[PDB]
């Protein structure tokens, strides 16, 4: 099967900026057999362009698409509040059909680091059995961060999940939430827990911690 | 004006078979449109699966042997209808699925290329989840304490789940996040607000927690 390798993975754009995504094909497709989709969070993708630089009808035109050797490109001109999303290219020169693996298109924004916070386990939830500690980063720019927890300075390792929000339409920011889980058992042997979070606002990568029954 | 219109989201066990289906409105005759199905998995990219194409139906190296493609005319009560039929379902076949339709009608068109093609319309795809659980409703516990304080809404199955504070009266500062997939196969999420530290022995916050599958409803007040 063609392979399409698209670049980048994500970029970060202003409105009214002009932006370019690319898509190379591991053979040559001498017919310009491919196409470009628009897909929003939460909703089905929509054709753009098709043949390689054939508008669909009703699609803005500040779309286009080209092709130099193996690479193909969409170009979005005059960047528009509704363009922000994931954009995928497709051949379809041969069978079967291939997409990209597809490139996200978000706001870009001043730095902001996050107001970081931590919990401990509700005395409720203990009560049940079982012992969550959650981290919360909130409204943070870029969105690229790292959370690591740790147990009686123990590096925690499986046992954590992570959760982000899609960028905020009014702040372009990010909040994200790590939790950890243990046993009611584990969590009643130890003493301190700590989240500790690096982030490019941060000169410094912060720790937030409690001592349990504090 | 073409809408595509899927059945509905399907919870199904390991091993069992599933069909979903697409009624294509604004489309006269599968004699004159091409059917592409694709799926998308969790955060992935896109896969074709197969097609129907001249009354002809076929599937992608991956799938054959495990998928049937059909379609059928229809008038009056129902618009023409494809439908695609998937058996021994596991996990990895977990995803949306979406139906597709591409006019075939004129030849020197550009949107196909002897049988393979690019997608003109889409459907809002039907999600199949494909799990062992069985119907659960939430535990919800308290995150207590500018301020942050929330919700942790634990342990259900299946999506969704809803969260509004204080019956609705505050929203600017809720973040409510995307529900994770725990090891033990059941749904966990949380919601957070954050508030001047100076209203929280003034204020109340309550957290109200909808889980329409299993008719759960908590209402939780969250305390200092
Ligand atoms: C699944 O189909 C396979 C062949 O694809 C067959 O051997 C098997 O019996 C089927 N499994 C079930 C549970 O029907």
């Amino acid at each position: 099967d063609i392979q399409m390798t698209q670049s980048p993975s994500t970029l970060s754009a202003s409105i009214g900026d002009t932006v370019r995504i690319s898509c190379r094909a591991s053979q040559s497709i001498t017919g310009n057999w491919v196409a470009w989709y628009q897909q929003r969070p939460g909703k089905a993708p929509r054709l753009l362009i098709y043949r390689g630089a054939a508008l669909l009808g009703g699609v803005p035109s500040r779309f286009s698409g080209s092709a130099a050797g193996t690479d193909f490109t969409l170009t979005i001109g005059n960047l528009q509040a509704e363009d922000f999303g994931t954009f995928y290219c497709q051949q379809y020169d041969t069978y079967p059909g291939t997409f990209g693996q597809g490139t996200k298109v978000e706001v870009k924004r001043t730095v902001a680091a996050p107001s970081v916070f931590i919990f401990p386990p509700s005395d409720e939830q203990l009560k049940s059995g079982t012992a969550s500690v959650v981290c919360l980063l909130n409204n943070f720019y870029p969105r690229e961060a790292k959370v690591q927890w740790k147990v009686d300075n123990a590096l925690q390792s499986g046992n954590s999940q992570e959760s982000v929000t899609e960028q905020d339409s009014k702040d372009s920011t990010y909040s994200l939430s790590s939790t950890l889980t243990l046993s009611k058992a584990d969590y009643e042997k130890h003493k301190v827990y700590a989240c500790e979070v690096t982030h490019q606002g941060l000169s410094s990568p912060v720790t937030k911690s409690f001592n349990r029954g504090e | 004006q073409i809408h595509l219109v899927q059945s509905g989201t399907e919870v199904k066990k390991p091993g069992s078979s599933v069909t979903v289906s697409c009624k294509a409105y604004g489309v006269n005759t599968f004699g004159l449109y091409a059917v592409n199905w694709v799926r998308q998995a969790p955060g992935q990219s896109l896969e074709y699966i197969g097609q129907i194409w001249r009354w002809k139906s076929s599937a992608s190296h991956h799938f054959r042997g495990r998928v049937l493609i059909s379609a059928v005319d229809l008038t009056g009560s129902s618009p023409p209808i494809s439908s695609l039929e998937i058996k021994n379902l596991t996990s990895d076949d977990t995803a949306v699925y979406f139906c597709t339709t591409t006019s075939t009608y004129d030849k020197w068109s550009g949107l196909h290329h002897d049988g393979v093609m690019a997608f003109s319309s889409w459907g809002q795809g039907t999600l199949i989840s494909v799990s062992a659980a069985s119907t659960k409703g939430p535990s919800v516990f308290p995150l207590a304490p500018t301020a942050a304080l929330g919700c942790l809404v634990k342990d259900y199955f299946p999506e969704p789940v809803t969260v509004s504070w204080n019956s609705g009266a505050l929203t600017s500062g809720v973040h409510t996040f995307p529900a994770v997939l725990q090891s033990s196969g059941l749904y966990s999420l949380s919601s957070v607000v954050t508030v001047p530290s100076s209203s929280l022995g003034t204020q109340t916050y309550i957290c109200n927690v909808n889980h329409k599958p299993s008719n759960t409803k908590v209402d939780k007040r969250v305390e200092p």
